[PDB]
């Protein structure tokens, strides 16, 4: 499905955004 | 866990800050 | 350096299409 | 590790999927 | 839902885009 | 507001720069 | 300059998200 | 404001929010 | 076309290197 | 149609990626 | 090459905002 | 060609409507 991976680009965008240098992990499973 | 949630319905940052690190 | 944190904002989206479904490993 | 890697030169697909699960 | 809120995020690159030096009004309400 | 508008149909560049000052 | 016309676009895209609904002005 | 203070060095969500409407 | 091709399913890396030049 | 537009975005970025010093051609009509 | 690079990923954004149904040339 | 052009000074959406189809 096209829009759940649209989304998780932007997700992914968003918590870079949020987490800084922390980190994190990114399972779409 | 995250797209079901983030993707049905906005997550503020706050809800984001969960998905660190 | 704004320069790394611009670049680094490209580099998770990259990373996230080519690892796909298996997700990657993001520990700056 | 990678922001130093890919953000100091470009680094390829193939390079990238090192840090793929 | 979400998709307003994923195209919220293109719109306001456009409008940067769009409106180069002068910015723009923002005020989604 | 803006993003009932140009979010539910796509606005053009005419359309765009209304929202420029 | 190129380099803070880019960074520009990336602060407009963080300020999308941390202020929601109240918006912001962005002049630049 | 914020070009001057965001773009020569990392600004965090709670200073962004000060440019906030 | 790749709109038809790529915007209900997903296409893989793969699948988009088809289109380059 | 708003659907079609977001993705003809992300097309694009990710072609970009893929493709690199080869180019592609994006007609999307 | 990184400017270059972080660059290019925006004018392939903006030339698919401008052109619209006309499509672009691309090639650096 | 457009990274000369476009990459070290601001091209407008005016100028870069030159390359479009
Ligand atoms: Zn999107
Ligand atoms: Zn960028």
């Amino acid at each position: 499905f096209v829009n759940q991976h649209l989304c998780g680009s932007h997700l992914v965008e968003a918590l870079y955004l949020v987490c800084g240098e922390r980190g994190f992990y990114f399972t779409p499973k | 866990g995250i797209v079901e949630q983030c993707c049905t319905s906005i997550c503020s940052l706050y809800q984001l800050e969960n998905y660190c690190n």
